[PDB]
RNA sequence: AUACUGCCAGCUGGGACUGAGGACUGCGACGUAAGUCAAGGAUGCUGGCAUAAUGGUUAUAUGCCGCCCGUCUUGAAACAC
RNA sequence: AUAUGUAAGAAGUCCUUGUUACUUAAUUGAACGUGGACAUUUGAAUGAAGAGCUUUUAGUGGGCCAUUUUUGGUAAGCAGAACUGGCGAUGCGGGAUGAACCGAACGUAGAGUUAAGGUGCCGGAAUACACGCUCAUCAGACACCACAAAAGGUGUUAGUU
RNA sequence: CCUGAAAAUGGAUGGCGCUCAAGCGUGUUACCUAUACUCUACCGUCAGGGUUGAUAUGAUGCCCUGACGAGUAGGCAGGCG
């Protein structure tokens, strides 16, 4: 007979770590979370309750509820054709804040620094970021660096 | 061969040329073309798509609910244009003297016009005394608050009105319906 | 109701473009260049010939 | 007289027909399954925010 | 009212006007044109003269024409063709290079042939094939006056400058190139020189990056 | 098509750590500039750590012979992967050019072992012109002194289809 | 100078298919201005018969192609019905 | 590696904390908000063929076949899964012939160019051009594909010592 | 290339036939043609539009522009009898 558990196929995914097992260090129950906040999602195997589903293992969604010990996510979740929103009431130990969203908020302070400069005297800002652009021209020396030839090895054994 | 994006042959999605066979809506429809085209006038546009519409579509709105809108702020002397029936509300005890312009209007709703001393009007009149629609105020009806959309959408756990015949007791009150038979919903 | 391509038909191509008129009056594309004599390196040479 | 257990044959291509786009979302986001406590405060806070502005302007 | 002696005398003065700042405009493209070429040039003399190495500077713009059916493609590299406005067989489209652009090129490339257009092919395809996206409709470009009425608040005004923003990608190349419907190119009229078309370039086929090649390659497709 | 010879020159891309990389520059028979960068970033990246992507080519010019119109004699070194293994071999050919000379190199070992230019590595290409150097009997039988013979069975190709007397191998 | 490559809004020649379309218009070119143009789709001139000549229909012949329809079926021309 | 979750702003960013029965030792925080400042780079690329939304209903609920991943099996034109593309439902050009392969998808015509496949004749197109190799008293001849192995042969050809 | 290498009606590199090939491996390059691509005409569909100057066109009228066209089960529309 086949088995779809909850916690199914999760070995190695809830599987604490290599020399990081016991106990959890105190900074995870230091960070506060508020309603809004993007957080990431990494179940911690030595905590049991409040343990999110191994479809939430690795997933970011929002912070909409806060309560003594846990925090309400929201996630969508991709069911046939359309994405459900799912709520989720997730432990702080299993639960963890977004680089991704503190970098943005970041680069948001820093276009609005940029923006203030340009009202102040307007030197063509470009607050947009742009992609890795096609190098320009350039004049490299031999001087010092005369090329070397190479030429293809001859095939030897090598046993 | 081309890789379509979209569907091919797809039609607007929208009505033109209403299904009534009224040649009195046909004449104002035509009217109101030629508004719409020749005017530029979002007014004329938007009565133009709203005589498109069906009857569903057209709810009645009460003499009650044109006198709301006239009690807007700075809404008094707008003359109050519905595409629709304009029909009579018996629990308003006062009508003010505004200009009501109207598809259709019942006996009493037309009573109550004319006895607080303003004028129903046809779109007719409305398009010769204020081709732009200057200083108009276009009433809706509540197209949502009927027994069909009231019963549009029911599944579980939505409480959208079983479509049933007898209601009452012993009538889809019972397991599905209470936690003490089954489940609830 | 008729597209007429340019690079044939002067008159649509003079119609778009008045430059076309003066590029073939000046002959710009059969255009002579000044002549510089700036020699390249030995070192070129040799790394170019190189074995 | 066995027949086909199970497959995934042709599924995203039924879904993406006219599927995959995102659910679509709200400023004032449904405030249920939030703590009541922070309901009641927030319900208390909004009336006297209503009550408030009111009297600021008349 | 008579419309025939004054609206006309007003019409013709602001064409004639707007004739003479066209003029003025291509006239200043070709010198930056030609500039550009012969400093090319003897910046590379220079590098060689001083014993240093010239490296072109590598090419912002490509031409990429989807060379493929419509039939028995993945769903990515469909995406991306779609996205790049390759729906049909021997279909053309400028490209902007940046990461992205090559990173879609690389996803396209069993597919579709691309390369470094030139001067001299872009307006030959401009010309030959040039098509305005008006309303949602392929009218043909045919006229300054349409190529100014659509895309004048960019400075666009003619042929020539379109071709100058296309070549000499700018601040309005996206809105430009959006602007030109797909090229619907023929097939090759000499053949496409390979027995087979799809391999690489490189192996003998036809799709990929044949970097300089794509002018030759369009001019006869053109 | 006919091979071109081109040197190629490129480095690693040059960052804040190590400015100015070391330049490597090969040697390559290929058919135009687009395959001639190909095979150099190949064999670069079966030397050297770099791949396309971390380096750049910062030159790459074709090499025409020095005197295409005089014979003589080429000593290509090459290696091969067959159905079994992979083999190093040395041929031995008379050509007036290097270009020539690799075209008739990849045709015979296409003939003589079903190699493909995917399977043919050139190690080297070394023109040389002394006798008793050349290893070869196939190319020592031209380098012999007064080489002259006929060339029996002359067959010349007809235009129609139909001739109205009998053909003579004659020369 | 010349295998080569690239460009020409460079110059000539030989073929083919097509001719869609309107009661004033548009965009242009051409000697210091009359107005003409290859510029928003073919006109000019000249021949043969004032008919089964061109054609439509039909029956053969010829070149190539063409499995018997309906159904069940993953699959039918089926030695499946 | 390939796949995969987020974010790339106006429902946003900064001073007034205005309300609270929540919270704090505390006008401390939390949530919501009033006043003010931010334009043609409103905060990457590309595209968008009009976004979004509702009702109602048909047929279907025997599938099969490539290329890759892969299970049982000696194996199977066997049985069973994953992604994608196809056939079913689809003609057309090529593989002689063939549901799936290769090209390419289809209104009625004309011209031009090709794809895949080909150019001795059947059969439209070089009894082309160039370099080699092969002589079989069962040659070899173009994927899917319509089969062949270990072993051996100074047959012949080419390759370190 | 040859030996290994044996199956039953007569038989299939598709056949004829092919031996410095019309075989095999690899390179130029010309050439042939699909209902595919380009351009043009016509038909239909869809979309976007223009039109209240005569006392002539039910404005379901007239006109302009562009894109598209496979199809079983099935849906709808417009028509014939």
């Amino acid at each position: 007979g086949k088995s779809h558990g909850y916690r199914s196929r999760t070995r190695y995914m809830f599987q604490r770590d290599f020399r990081k097992h016991g106990a959890v260090h105190l900074s995870t129950y230091l960070k506060v979370y508020k309603v809004g906040d993007i957080v990431d999602i990494k179940a911690n195997g030595s905590i049991q309750k409040g343990m999110p589903h191994k479809f939430y293992q690795g997933k970011t969604g929002v912070v909409y509820n806060v309560t003594k010990s846990s925090v309400g996510v929201i996630i969508n979740k991709m069911v046939g054709n359309r994405y459900l929103e799912k709520r989720l009431n997730l432990r702080v130990e299993h639960i963890k804040h977004s680089k991704c969203r503190q970098e943005f908020l970041e680069r948001v302070k820093a276009n609005a620094a940029k923006r203030a400069e340009a009202k102040a005297q307007g030197v063509a800002v470009q607050l947009k970021r742009q992609p890795a652009q096609p190098r320009e021209s350039r004049i490299v020396s031999t001087e010092g660096n005369v090329p070397q030839t190479l030429a293809p090895v001859p095939y030897e054994t090598f046993i | 061969g081309i890789d379509h994006t979209s569907k091919q042959h797809k039609r607007s999605g929208h009505r033109t040329a209403p299904k009534s066979d009224n040649v009195y809506l046909k004449l104002l429809v035509k009217l109101y073309t030629f508004l719409a085209r020749r005017t530029d006038a979002p007014f004329n546009k938007v009565v133009l798509k709203a005589l498109f519409l069906s009857k569903i579509n057209r709810p009645p709105v009460s003499v009650s609910r044109i006198a709301r809108a006239l009690k807007q702020e700075g809404a008094a002397n707008k003359t109050v244009v519905v595409v629709g029936t304009v029909t009579d509300d018996a629990r308003i005890f006062e009508f003010p003297k505004t200009t009501v312009a109207a598809l259709r209007f019942t006996a009493g709703a037309r009573a109550k016009i004319v006895k607080a001393g303003g004028e129903c009007i046809t779109l007719d009149q409305l398009a010769v005394r204020a081709p732009k629609g200057q200083n108009t105020l276009i009433l809706r009806g509540p197209r949502n608050s009927r027994e069909a959309v009231r019963h549009f959408g029911m599944g579980p756990h939505k409480g959208k009105a079983p479509r049933i015949l007898s209601t009452g007791r012993k009538f889809e009150r019972a397991r599905g319906r209470r936690r003490s038979k089954g489940f609830k919903v | 109701v008729l597209k007429k391509n340019p690079l044939k038909n002067k008159q649509v191509l003079l119609r778009l473009n008045p430059y076309a008129k003066v590029f073939a009056a000046e002959k710009l594309g059969s255009k002579k260049a000044e002549k510089t004599g700036t020699k390249p390196a030995a070192v070129f040479t040799e790394t170019l010939k190189h074995d | 007289a066995k027949s086909k257990n199970h497959t995934a044959h042709n599924q995203t291509r039924k879904a993406h027909r006219n599927g995959i786009k995102k659910p679509k979302t709200y400023k004032y986001p449904s405030l249920k399954g939030v703590d009541p406590k922070f309901r009641r405060n927030h319900k208390h806070a909004l009336h006297g925010t209503a009550k408030a502005l009111a009297a600021a302007k008349k | 009212a008579e419309q025939v002696a004054a609206e006309r005398a007003a019409r013709k003065a602001a064409n004639k006007e707007k004739r003479a700042i066209i003029l003025e405009r291509n006239a200043a493209y070709q010198k930056e044109y030609e500039t550009a070429e012969r400093n090319i040039i003897q910046a590379k003399r220079d590098a060689k003269a001083a014993g240093s190495y010239y490296v072109e500077a590598q090419h912002k713009l490509v031409f990429v024409v989807r060379i493929k059916g419509i039939n028995k493609i993945p769903p990515k590299p469909r995406k991306v063709l779609q996205l790049l406005r390759l729906t049909r067989i021997n279909s053309g489209t400028f490209v902007k290079v940046t990461k992205a652009t090559l990173e879609l090129l690389k996803l396209i490339e069993p597919y579709v042939a691309y390369g470094y257009p030139s001067y001299s092919t872009i307006r030959q395809l401009v010309y030959k094939r040039g098509f305005g996206k008006i309303n949602k409709q392929r009218v043909p470009l045919s006229d300054n006056a349409i190529i100014e009425a659509n895309l004048g608040k960019y400075g666009i005004l003619s042929i020539d400058d379109l071709i100058h923003e296309i070549i000499t990608v700018g601040p309005h190349f996206k809105q430009a190139n959006n602007f030109l419907w797909p090229f619907k190119l023929s097939n090759p009229s000499g053949g496409w020189g390979v027995p087979r078309k799809f391999k690489h370039f490189i192996q003998g086929g036809s799709f990929g990056n044949r970097e300089e090649f794509i002018n030759k390659l369009v001019k006869s497709m053109n | 098509a006919h091979f071109k010879e081109y040197q190629v020159i490129g480095r690693r891309l040059p960052t804040e750590s190590v400015p100015e990389p070391k330049l490597f520059r090969m040697r390559i028979f290929a058919s135009n500039e687009v395959i001639a960068k190909s095979r150099y970033w190949y064999f670069l990246q079966k030397l050297h750590k770099v791949k396309k992507a971390s380096g750049e080519i910062v030159s790459i010019n074709q090499i025409n012979e020095a005197h295409p119109t005089k014979v003589k004699n080429f000593g290509v070194w090459v290696r091969y992967d067959s159905r079994s293994g992979t083999h190093n071999m040395y041929k031995e050919i008379r050509d007036v050019s290097r270009v020539a000379a690799v075209e008739t190199l990849y045709q015979d070992m296409a003939a003589r072992h079903r190699a493909r230019f995917r399977s043919i590595h050139i190690l080297k290409v070394a023109e040389i012109e002394k006798t008793a150097d050349v290893k070869r009997q196939y190319v020592k039988q031209f380098l012999t002194k007064d080489l002259k013979f006929p060339l029996p069975h002359r067959v010349q190709k007809s235009t129609k289809t139909f001739s109205y007397k009998r053909p003579s191998t004659f020369y």
